[PDB]
């Protein structure tokens, strides 16, 4: 793979200075600057469904920092995107939208029919220690 | 799209009782469409026995959120020189959301759309070579697939072109 | 109307017709959502 990569397909080559760039990152600034296009705003937003230009890469850097910053979910620490990621994620363990079973962690049997009576099983086959954060987070 | 992934990657499983809206209508029958989906029905029991609550949920452990978007910059130039660049040489981003959504809603109910054919349903607002830039970063995104022949086909997931409202 | 009923509830009256479907879908699925 990293033969094909560096012999053949020579991908971290400039198109026009023949230079190259240790990742694909860097030669993206390289073309925006040093080949550039006559255009008044030379970087553009990477990221999923976001519009945006500016004029300065540093512009660029605090916009993808601001609106776009990695987040892990409170909950259940899988990656998401900014504030929409967060926001459309958190539907998923909520108790008001999401009518979800109840069961416990490790016994296989059980059915509950309320949130309220699913704690008495995680209140005494457990106990407070080692009940899923989701059934805790009373957050809000 | 999103709120539909997430919950079904997640093993949750959606009901519907009433019409979902014409917008959730294209993002349902997509997902349909693509064979991701199971769907079971919640019996009952008049006209309303035929039309009962229907359930839908996910196949298995396969993904249904798209690969993340890669830098497909749109197309710019000199100032004033197409539609959606103005006098400062900046994109209107209005214009250009409004040009890409008029260009994908003629090619979704004409599969294989030719360039020639599709300048003259257009001809009020964009030229030939504002049509060969929008097609170029529609088929950088995925969004379009070429048919033999030199035609433009809408591939799924079509809507999710950019995130508002 | 189904809003109203618990995941127990769904899943019984599932069962009502084919308990093989009402099994499985306990065996796999976490939780119902109303489409709103
Ligand atoms: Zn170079
Ligand atoms: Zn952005
Ligand atoms: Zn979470
Ligand atoms: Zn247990």
């Amino acid at each position: 793979r990293a033969h094909i990569l560096s012999v053949h397909l020579h991908k971290l080559t400039c198109p026009h200075c023949n230079k190259s760039f240790q990742r694909p990152y860097r030669l993206r600034n390289h073309i925006s600057k040093h080949h550039d296009p006559e255009v008044e705003n030379p970087y553009q937003c990477t990221f999923a469904g976001c519009c945006k230009e500016f004029r300065i890469w540093s512009q660029l850097q605090s916009h993808i920092k601001n609106d776009h910053p990695k987040l892990k979910c409170p909950i259940c620490s899988k990656p998401c995107v900014g504030e929409n990621g967060l926001q459309m994620h958190m539907i998923i363990h909520d108790d008001s939208l999401v009518t979800k079973n109840w069961k416990c962690h490790i016994c296989p049997d059980m059915s509950f029919s309320r949130k309220h009576d699913l704690l008495t099983h995680y209140g005494s086959i457990h106990t407070e220690e080692d009940i899923p954060l989701e059934l805790k987070y009373k957050i809000s | 799209r999103c709120k539909v992934n997430e919950l079904l990657e997640a093993g949750n499983a959606i009901v519907i009782n009433q019409e979902p809206s014409d917008i959730s209508s294209w993002v349902l029958i997509d997902l349909i469409s693509g064979e991701l989906l199971n769907m079971d029905v919640i019996p009952m029991v008049e006209i309303r026995t035929l039309t009962p609550p229907l359930i839908i949920y996910a196949n298995s452990q396969t993904k249904l959120n798209t690969a993340r978007k890669s830098a497909v910059k749109v197309p710019l130039g000199k100032p004033f020189s197409r539609l959606w660049v103005n006098g400062s040489g900046s994109i209107r981003p209005n214009i250009w959301k409004q040009v890409v959504t008029m260009v994908v809603n003629e090619i979704i109910f004409h599969p294989g759309i030719t360039l020639s054919r599709l300048q003259s349903r257009c001809r009020e607002v964009l030229s030939l070579h504002e049509i060969s830039e929008i097609c170029k970063w529609l088929l950088e995104r995925q969004v379009l697939i070429t048919t033999d022949f030199d035609g433009y086909w809408v591939n799924h997931n079509w809507y999710s072109i950019y995130e508002s409202t | 109307d189904v809003k109203t009923a618990s995941f127990q509830d769904i899943i019984n009256k599932i069962a009502k017709l084919d308990p093989k479907t009402a099994e499985t879908m306990k065996s796999e699925l976490k939780g119902f959502v109303d489409e709103v």
